[PDB]
Formats: C-alpha cells, structure tokens, sequence
C-alpha cells in the first residue's frame, strides 16, 4: 500500500525470475506447503486438497508460502598460535539433520529449466521439529490422498512427487509409484517420471541395498504399465541456498587460552539469587580448560561483541548448497524440447540449468547395464561432459526391450496425437450413425494428420505413406454396432525412431 | 506457424503523436580484417571482425495543422549541443501490444525535409526526418 | 483528423504574380563530427553536430505574353551586386489564408532556364528559376 | 576536518568519478594533523570488533597531509563497508528515479513496461561505457526486469502498482600491498 | 591478515615461480602428500581419494 | 591462429585520462662499425654493433573543457630541471587486460603543439605532445 | 563527454575587426642537451632541457573595401622601432564566451602578403600576415 504518487526505492537480494509459455507439458505436483489459502486474510487453510493452477513461482508463493527453516546448522570456532601470532579458524559443517520438505526448491528448479503453468495439490502443511536432531516426517497416507484427488482432473500430463524420497521406508516409496503407473494405464493420457530412493547404498534395516537393483525389484508391474514411465539416476547438486535464521545457530569456541568462565564472571559481577549464581559460576573456573569467550552464544547475540565473527560465519553458512532428485528438472527440460524441436524428438542431449554437477560420477562402462538389461527396466543417466556441462544422456522407457514402445518420444508423440484427435471428435457425439457422419469424421481426422506430416512429425514422401484412416459398414462396423449405436474408426501412423550409436574407424592412408 | 505482417507498429520519440507512415534503416554492420602469411598452403586469406557501424534512421509522416514538432526538435541544436532522445520502435500484435522491439540510444536529427508543391498534385503532403544515433539492441522474446 | 493536401499555395517574391506550377527544395541539413579514443570499451564512434547547409529553391511557371520578370530580376546582377529579396511561401486553407509558412532570407537567382521548342510539341511552354538564399524558418501554429 | 572532507569529496567526483575511493588525497590549507597517528595505532581504527571504523588523517614525507582510509561505520559489511560503493549506488538511484517520473500517470500495461525498461538500460549502458561498472560487455554488468508473471501479479495491476527489478556489478578497491625481498642466486 | 592500509615488507629465500598455458598435455600424478584438505580449517583429510585440478605449485601447496 | 588488431589500447602517463587518439615512435636502433684489412681475400667489410639510439614518442588527443595537462607538465621545466615520468603503453584484449606492453624510462616533453583554427573547419580540435626518454623494454608473454 | 570543435573563435589584435579565416603556429619548443661518460654500463646518452623557442603566427582574412590595417601596422616600422602589441586568441562556446585562451606577448609583423590576380579566378581575394613574438601562455580552466 502506497499513498503518495511517485517512485519508491527498495533494496533486496534474490535470483531473477523466469517464465515460459507451454502447451503440451503440464505437470502436477503433489506434496506439503507452509499454508494453503484462497485469500491473504483467512482464518484457515482452504486449499489443502484442492488442485489449483499456477502460472509462475510468484503465484505459488502467494497461496502456498516458501521453504521451512533448517534447524541443523551448528558452528565451531578455534583459536591457536602460530610462532606466537594469533590465528583462528571458523568451521561450519554440512548439517546431518535437514527439513524433509522439498516442494519449494523443486519448483524453483522447474521454472529455471523452462517450465510453464502447472497444477499444485497440497497434501497438508509443514509440521514442526521435536528437537534439533529430530525432524518432521512424511505421511504416506497424505500422498495417496493427493493422488486420488488429481485423478479427477483432465488437464495434467505428467505426475510428480517432490517429497517421496523422504518416506520412512522404501516399501512405501515403491508402492506410491506402482499406483501412479496404474493410474496412467487406466486413463491412457499420462506419463510418470521416477527417481531412485537414494543415490547411495541404503540400509533396509536388515541388509545394504544398491539403488539400481532396488528400483528394479521395487517396481513389479508388467509391460502395460512400464510403457508409461521412465527413470533417471543420479541426484544432482544445485546452486540454491538453505533457508535459516541466526537466532537458531549456536557457536562452540575453543582456545589455546580459555576464558569462557572468566568472561561470564566479569559480567555477572557487574540480590540474594545473584550471589548464588556468581558463587556457582566461580566454582567452575578450574574446570573449563578449553573454552573461549564466545562459547555457547547464538550468532544473533554476538554481532556487537565481534561483528567480524558474526559476518564470517554467515558467509560460511552460505557456502552450503541444496541437493535434489532430478525429476523436476526433467519436467522443465521436457517443456523446452517440445517448444524448440517438437514432441516427436528425444528428450536427451539437453543441458540442465542451475546444476553444478551430478552427485555420483557414472563412467562409460558403468552405463552399459543402465541402458540395456535382461529385465528391460532401463535407467537414463545424468552425466558431465567436458566443455558442455551436465547433460541428459539416454531416452528410453521402463519397457526398454519393447519393439514398439522402448523410446520416450514415440510414447509421448502417440499420447499427444490421441488426445488432440478425441477433442476434435467430441463435436459428433450425438449425431446420427450413418454415412453422412462417417464421411465428416474421416475427413476431419485426415486433415489433422496431413498437418502433422507437413510439419515433419510423420515418416513418408507423401501423406499416402504416412497414415491411413478407415471407417464404414463392412470395413470397421457390423449390423450389430449400428443397432447398439457404436461407431468404429481405425487409424495407422508411420513414426520415426532415433539412432543411438556412431562408430568411427581409422587407418593409415595408402595407395 | 505463420510469419508476422509489416503494417501495424508504433514509434515513441518524445513527441505528441506515435503514428508514422514509414520507418527505415534499422541495420547493424561490422568490418573485416584480412591476413595471409607467405608460407601458407592456401592461396586465400583468413578473416576476423573489425570495428562496428550503424545506419541512420528515416521517419515519414503526414503534415497536420498546428503540429510543428520536427522543426522544434531540430531547432534545439546550438553549436555542439542538441537534445538527445531515447527512441523506441515496436511491432504490434492484435491486442496492440509489443512483439518485436528495436531500442535506439542517443538519437538527434541530421536533417528535416519538407514537401514539394504542385498545381496538379492531388496527394497528401508528407514530411520526413533523418536521425543519427549511437547504438541498436533488438528484443524478441 | 485529416492531413493537409499539396495543391493550394502561393508565393510572394516581389513580382507581379503569385501563381506557380511547381515549388521544390525547402530543406535543412547539418554535418556530423565523429570521435573515438583508443581506450573505449565500445568499438564505434560518438557523434555531435557540425556546420549547417541549405538547398537551392526551384520555381516553375508558364510563359505569358508581356511578362519578362524572371529575366529582369536576373539582369540586376552587376559584378558582385544583385537585388536580394525576402521570399515567402505559403500553404493555404479553404478561406485562402495561410496555414504553413516557409520564410526565406536574402534570395537571388543563380539561373534562369527557358523552354525547348518542338514541331509536334502539343503542350504549355514552361520557364523555371533556381534561387540561392541564406536561411529558412518554418512556421506552423 | 569535516568541511575539508566535503571539499575533497567534490574534487574526487570531478577528476576520477564517484565510484573511486575518497582517499590518498592531499588537503589544501593544512599545515599538519593536530595529533600524530602511527602505523600500529591505526590498526584498531580500520578494523574493529564493532565495525565502527574511523578513517585517519596522516602526514607523509614529501607528500604532506593525506586522507588515509575510506570505510563506512559498517566496516564489516560485505556489501556496504566501502564509501565509494554506498555513494555510487545513491547516485545511480537518484538519477534513475528522476528519469522515471515522466511515466507516473501512464497506463499500466505492456507498452509502458517496454518504454521504462529501455530507458533504464540506456542509462546503465552509458555508466558501463564510462568504466563505472564491471564486466566485458553490458550483459555482464547489469540486468533490468519487468513484467506480469516476473515482477508483478494480477493484484498489482488492479491496485496500480508497477515493479521493476535492477541488478549491478560494482568494483571494489585493494587495500594491502606486500613486498618480499631476497638475495638473487642461481 | 593485515589491518592497516599500506605497504608491508618481508624477507624470504626461494626459487622464483613459473606457470604455463597447456591444452593437449594434461598429466595425472598419483602418490602421497602431507595432508589432503578442501579448506584450511578442517578436522581431517577430505581429499585422500578425490582427484583435484591444480593450476600451479601454489595451489598444490 | 589470428594476429592482433591495432585499435584497443591505453596509456599511463601520470595524467587524469588514459585515452588517446594516436601513439607512434616505439623504435630501437643500433649503429654499425665496419672493418677490412688489406690482405683479406674478400673485397668487402666485416660488421659489428656500435652505440645505441632511441626515437622520440608522439601522443595525440582531442581538446576538452577544463583539461590543461599537456601544458602543466611542460611548464614544470626550470633551467635544467623537469618532472620525469615512467610511461607505460599497453595493447589490450577483450577483457580489457594487457597483452603487449611497452615500458619507457625517464620521459619528459620536448614540445607541445596546439590546434589550427579555420572558418570552415568542420572537425575536432586535436592537440599533441612529443616526448624524450632514456630507454624502452618490450614485454609479450 | 565530447571534445571541442575548431571553427568558432576570435582574435584581438588592436585592429577594428576580430574575424579571421585562418589562424596557425601556436607552438612551444625546447632544445635537448645530451651526455655520456666513458665508464657508463649503458651505451646511450642521458638527456636534459636546453634553451627555448617559439614559432611565428600566421593570420589570414578576406580583403574589404576601405580597410588597410595590415599595411598600416606594418608601416609603423622605423629603423629598429615598431609598434608592439598584445595578441589574444580565443576559442568560443555557444554563448560566444572564451573557453581556451592563447596569450601572446610583444608581437609585431615580419611580413604582409597580398593576393594574386587571375582572369578566371572565381574566388575571394585573401590577404595574410606573419607575426614575430616573445612568448606564449595557454589558459584552460
């Protein structure tokens, strides 16, 4: 609210914004938020299980809030002498206890990589911490509820779960993904993006398990379901920071020349209960033989004592970055390819934005079992290339040995074409079932396919070699279908598949 | 799937009106530097970029009663001083919003040309101006 | 809401008549001075205004019996002396009043051109004059 | 010394520019500092636990009285500890708002957003050309952003607000030079 | 760490430094060191089996 | 694989500005001593190096309001005394960093030349200076 | 941010008029003294300032009816006596005020040159003068 016409000046720190226009790659994201409201001034959460469409990160923030503050950051400062000179080191370790809520960070990566409008489904709001070593948990039943809700929406094409890797067990994780694949099979218009449970060996509570075999045994559905999704490995390191407050951070201070107790006494000595405190404290001077002046204080309480320490520590805290599963980055990448090259091209050999590096290095030889395997349950790799950065390498589905459906771009092209055609055919639903209708429907479908051919989506020198459409009594329908009100239309398409291998050969030129 | 047309546009130049009949000269150009040493197996030269140039911009409009703006801007020249302006040229969509924008730095007028008069001149009197500038940036998002 | 036409006008030049067939050359022009020092991050030059120029004015009219004025004015030249005149050119409204006026200082004639003759020349004999001057001011209120 | 320093600030802005530190400046009409400050004595003036730095006036042999140091009262501030950074920003901010006032009562739509953006970028390009900003090309020196879905929402359009975001790359000075000596040998 | 602006003087003995720009001849060296860390103030050796790229002898040290 | 261009450079001479229009005279020269004794089978001379010389350096810049530095340096001459300076000339890359540096010892000015004035002189007023020095070292690493 | 032009100026020389076509010769020059003793490790010389010189100043103007001033000043020479004058030359701004001033002490004329005559000489008759002087000071504040 401003009252005087004119120009106002503010000073802030942030990353610049990014938006995009996307028609064919709209994801839904199911998970936890800070709050969920329809108006800025309400007495409750209005949107907990209500899908909402968001155009940009600002719209998200407006109704759902930001990230949860981390409560696992500690600081250790040590004072020593070098040939009689003072020298100190400030060390801020990576936290071992982190907030389990990743939707905010996930969306930042999505928009950074070119994503457009999307659907948000809340499952609840962020819970609190029990202690500095005891974080909130993720409730499996809340994610199932959100999935049941999105099932009633028509617009979404991709399904993602930003907080699935934080579920208490791997069994719950795999169960959630099996349900998502089954939903895609029943609706015939969706595709899922999958992560491993962890990018490192995980502890089952009874055994040490390797993440790739884990996922392969975890997802046990057949061909009909596997054709509707794909998986990526490893996790990636981003350039995003952590959200925190100096009020929650405590400093340990060690010194070659201790003075924590003496400091407390000088201040305490500066009524009956005050005397008891001082005596109790002075008794400890013989005990403390390691701690310096700042030991035990919070960052926000030492700035006036030494703002060089305060500022140095904040700078060190800022050097720690966020690590994420790659699924939201891939949803972003899918949108970029559809806009620049088309849905019929493979979503691979794509650079990712805001990625420093893969968390795990994958060698050439190590990928052979990821691309080709006896089970067909292929995994695509994220790899670092010299002079190029982090690229998506490979584009197969979870049915990698399927002669018709092994490539992602074939499955996605068909889903697109099928959706567009049925929208076009709905205008004829209550028309008479006769020759006049059969001709109108056929002509409409062929015109659509001619345009797809003209744009280079279909194979063939002329439309006659790219597709066919058939309808008629004695061809696709019988007398019984006419009596029951059925209409049968048959369509066939010629679709182009990519090359994967290039072999070079060298020799010594001779006559 | 279709290209843009060339007749719906606007020009912001610090004047009262933004409608023009014709706009031309939105060009960018770079010089070439050539080289060959005597021992090379090829008998042609290698090329690299040199210094940069810009073209002058021409604007054309019809003459209207009580609008003397071309003259008034030109008449701000005083020995080496002149009023310099930021010139923004934009190609518009069906909602009359910008699609393609040409941004021009530090413009001022080299010349102002008036209309000819004819006894049988059954047409509109058109005046024109030629502008110098120091740089062009093209935006199309 | 409509622009001015270009066929109703008059010229005051010190002669007996004010009607002309054609008027052209009412232009203004300025020179550019360019500069670049070697340490600049930009690889192009900065521009500023130089000295000023004016174009010559051409007037065309039909030849009439007993009117020898183009010649008589031209014939006032005597070594470096000539009769100089104030030239006023005006674009008129429907009441035959001025709308746009071009004011020209210190004019005199550089050249007078006569008509060609043809056996099958079924047309009007047109004479013309070219004038030098020292300055132009444009008024449109 | 405060009036002498106001004078000195004006000299630097005219000969070198507002983005350069107001230090290593000789003062006019000064015989000497009233109190001598040694090298060691200044260590606690430039760097201190509270950040409340004090600049020193010192006498140098063959040079006269010089201004030594150019920090603000927030000396441990990673963004604002130098005087020349704070002053450069105040200058740029004032010049830009004067330029934006011409658009105050204009329609809040795409045509305006483009005109405002272009105007601001032209200003910043000239500051870059003159050497005030860091970066090989303008693309590395600054950015300007405005638009619905980027800086504004539907609610801002309804209330008549317009949001423009600007970022700048600014150069900071070196303070210490260390020389090392040895006996040259094969 | 220095606190006062100015020129400091030190006296040392050493061979002068040398660097080069090389694109086609990058070696790897495998062996033992005094320590292996990513930061000057750590409680352990961080880089024992982690490859690192070095531009000059100062970076190595 | 490409040679350096000659238009992006800077000069450090103790003045307020480092931008110049033109720099020339960065030369090195050695004398020859010749010899032949009468009994030699060859009828030509043997050659060896003599004493060394340096050329004067010329700097050219445009005249600006309130900058009187060429004059002020020249005016430090007092019988045999003058302010001597270290002159550093550098050819720059795309990051505006040095590539080739010319280091000049003990420079001072022999002469300062002002601009000519012309009634039709539509151009920039350029001043120039000529410098004496005692030695040149060339660095290109 | 822009350099000065070279066409707007005035000259005060004690005459009735201050307008000139051309002004040149505003130079300053110093001699060099060189030295080397035989034991020096360097095989080149050390340099220091010598005595000073000034150039003559040339002024050019068009010939006008009844103005004989170049001649009248020249004709004040009588054996070793001459009228000496203070010469002030100034480069002007847009308000016609001084920007750069050249101050010249004790000037008098060495020579006066008249115009050539030609039958087909379609141009202005220009006279010129060359002046001796004893010193030049340059002011630019």
């Amino acid at each position: 609210t401003y009252k005087t016409p004119g120009v106002y000046i503010e000073e802030i720190t942030k990353f610049p914004p990014s938006v995009a226009q996307v028609e064919t790659a709209i994801p839904a994201f199911i998970g936890y938020t800070q709050f969920a409201r329809t108006k800025p001034s309400v007495d409750s959460d209005d949107l907990i299980l209500k899908p909402k469409r968001i155009s940009s990160l600002l719209d998200f923030t407006t109704y759902y809030g930001g990230a949860q503050n981390e409560q696992g950051i500690t600081v250790k400062l040590t004072d020593t002498l070098i040939e009689g000179a003072e020298n100190r080191t400030i060390n801020v370790p990576e936290p071992t206890f982190k907030s389990p809520y990743l939707m905010f960070y996930s969306l930042q990566m999505y928009f950074a990589n070119g994503g457009g409008p999307c659907y948000i489904v809340s499952t609840g709001v962020y819970d609190d911490w029990s202690d500095s070593e005891t974080p909130p948990t993720i409730n499996f039943s809340d994610l199932e509820s959100g999935l049941a809700v999105i099932r009633k929406e028509d617009e979404p094409t991709l399904l993602l779960f930003p907080d699935a890797t934080n579920l208490p067990t791997d069994d719950e994780f795999y169960s959630l993904y099996n349900s998502a694949l089954m939903q895609c099979n029943d609706l015939q218009d969706r595709f899922t993006i999958l992560d491993t449970y962890s990018d490192q060996t995980y502890n089952d509570g009874v055994e040490d398990l390797d993440p790739i075999p884990a996922l392969r045994n975890g997802i046990n559905l057949t061909k009909d379901y596997l054709k509707y999704g794909a998986a990526y490995y490893p996790f990636v390191q981003t350039i995003l920071n952590y959200q925190y407050s100096a009020d929650e951070i405590v400093i340990q201070h060690l010194s070659y020349n201790p003075n924590a107790i003496a400091t407390a006494l000088d201040n305490l000595n500066a009524g009956t209960r005050l005397d008891d405190i001082i005596a109790a404290v002075s008794a400890a001077e013989p005990i403390d033989v390691n701690n310096g002046k700042l030991n035990g204080r919070l960052l926000s309480d030492i700035e006036p004592l030494d703002n060089a320490t305060y500022n140095t520590i904040l700078l060190e805290i800022n050097s720690h970055k966020v690590t994420l599963p790659p699924s939201s980055s891939m949803a972003g990448a899918y949108a970029r390819v559809d806009n620049d090259r088309g849905v019929w091209k493979s979503p691979a050999n794509i650079g990712l934005n805001y990625v420093s590096k893969p968390s795990v290095t994958v060698s050439h030889e190590e990928q052979e079992s990821m691309n080709v395997h006896g089970t067909g349950k292929s995994v695509n790799a994220i790899r670092s290339f010299v002079g190029k950065g982090t690229l998506v390498w490979g584009a197969r589905t979870l049915a990698g040995n399927d002669n018709e459906w092994r490539y992602i771009s074939v499955r996605r092209f068909f889903n697109m074409a099928e959706e567009s055609i049925k929208k076009a055919t709905e205008q004829f639903v209550f028309e008479p079932n006769d020759g006049n209708t059969w001709v109108r429907v056929r002509a409409m479908i062929e015109n659509f396919l001619i345009l797809q051919w003209r744009a280079g989506a279909l194979a063939g020198a002329k439309p006659e070699h790219a597709f066919y459409v058939k309808v008629g009594l004695g061809q696709t329908m019988t007398a019984q279908d006419i009596l029951e009100g059925n209409m049968n239309v048959e369509i066939g398409l010629a679709v182009v598949r990519p090359a994967e291998f290039i072999i070079l050969k060298f020799s010594h030129k001779m006559q | 799937s279709y290209p843009l047309s060339k007749f719906h546009f606007s020009v912001e130049w610090g004047g009262t009106k933004i409608g023009f009949t014709e706009v031309s000269g939105l060009d960018l150009e770079t010089e070439i530097i050539e080289y060959r040493h005597g021992a090379s197996p090829e008998y042609s030269k290698i090329k690299m970029p040199g210094m940069q140039k810009f073209s002058n911009i021409t604007l054309k409009r019809g003459t209207f009663k009580s609008d003397n703006e071309y003259f008034q801007w030109y008449n701000t020249i005083n020995l080496n001083k002149v009023e310099r302006r930021d010139l923004t040229i934009s190609l518009l969509n069906e909602e009359h919003e910008p699609v393609v924008t040409w941004k021009v730095k530090n413009a001022w007028p080299l010349k102002v040309q008036s209309t000819d008069l004819k006894g049988d001149g059954n047409e509109v009197a058109i005046e024109s101006m030629e502008l110098a500038h120091e740089g062009l940036v093209i935006q199309n998002e």
